């Protein structure tokens, strides 16, 4: 079916999403990045310490109702 | 720019990350995991030491929220089923790398610029203690565990102010292969070269 997702960030802002199981997320992420105003390649998605990516479902992941994505920014060194 | 080049280990390294590692220019997390990848995935041959690693948010991560944090990014991997640990560690405008070696049994700290960091080894060992708790229900053996960090004389140290990544890098590669150290910063814009191939190619040359 469906399943209720809560994007957070550092600054604990969090975002909720609704989202079917069988679906990439590939949009949630796109989305999210529009509610920012931000270039995709700006953050990056985690659930659970784990890399997001686009061809990426909630049942693959295994995430459960109620679960959290944590959004992290780029980091650069010299 | 966005355009996807190169891409595994489900993650995508883009033309704006890969310009990263281009002449003098900061890697960024994205170079660095991915090379990271590619450094666990050749650890499954034989001959080499098995290998894990941790995506470059996990000790900040673990540093500032504490482990009740990151207790679950290793919730599909037995992280005392390997032989190497490899923690990249980010420090806001340098990169930095922490080993932890089960068979030497010692949490080692790298740093291309001279810094100690004995702290982020402290951090690691406590780490290693809340896991095995957390993960296998026994309490963590520190009996013979050595927490340093290698000294400006020990390592091959950056020249530059944009080396840091590069050198967090190979000292995973070289550290990875049982192999020592051998390399200098004249080698850097050279292994830069071969690494914006190594990763477009997605094999470790």
């Amino acid at each position: 079916e469906y399943i209720k997702l809560k994007v957070i960030g550092q600054d604990s802002s969090e975002i909720h999403f609704k989202v079917k199981m069988t679906t990439h997320l590939k949009k949630l992420k796109e989305s999210y990045c529009q509610r920012q105003g931000v270039p995709m390649n700006s953050l990056r998605f985690l659930f659970e310490g784990q890399r997001i990516a686009d061809n990426h479902t909630p049942k693959e992941l295994g995430m459960e109702e109620e679960d959290v994505i944590e959004v992290y920014q780029e980091q650069t060194g010299g | 720019q966005d355009e996807v080049l190169s891409e595994a280990f489900r993650l995508t390294i883009t033309r704006k990350d890969i310009q990263t590692l281009n002449h003098l220019n900061w890697l960024n997390d994205e170079i660095i995991n991915f090379y990271m990848n590619m450094l666990m995935e050749r650890s499954k041959e034989k001959g080499l030491p098995s290998v894990h690693a941790f995506n470059t948010f996990f000790f900040t991560k673990l540093k500032t929220a504490g482990y009740q944090a990151v207790k679950r990014w290793t919730k599909k991997v037995d992280v005392f089923s390997v032989d190497i640990l490899l923690v990249p560690i980010h420090l806001g405008v340098h990169w930095c790398l922490a080993v932890v070696d089960f068979r030497k049994k010692n949490i080692t700290y790298y740093d291309s610029m001279g810094g100690i960091n004995n702290e982020a080894c402290r951090i690691l060992l406590q780490y290693l203690k809340q896991e095995s708790i957390d993960k296998k229900r026994k309490e963590f053996d520190t009996n013979g565990w050595q927490l340093f960090s290698k000294k400006s004389q020990e390592i091959p140290q950056q020249m530059n102010g944009s080396d840091s990544g590069m050198f967090a890098c190979k000292y995973a590669d070289c550290i990875t292969k049982d192999r020592p150290i051998n390399f200098t910063q004249q080698h850097m814009p050279y292994f830069r070269k071969r690494m914006v191939w190594e990763i477009l190619h997605r094999k470790l040359l």
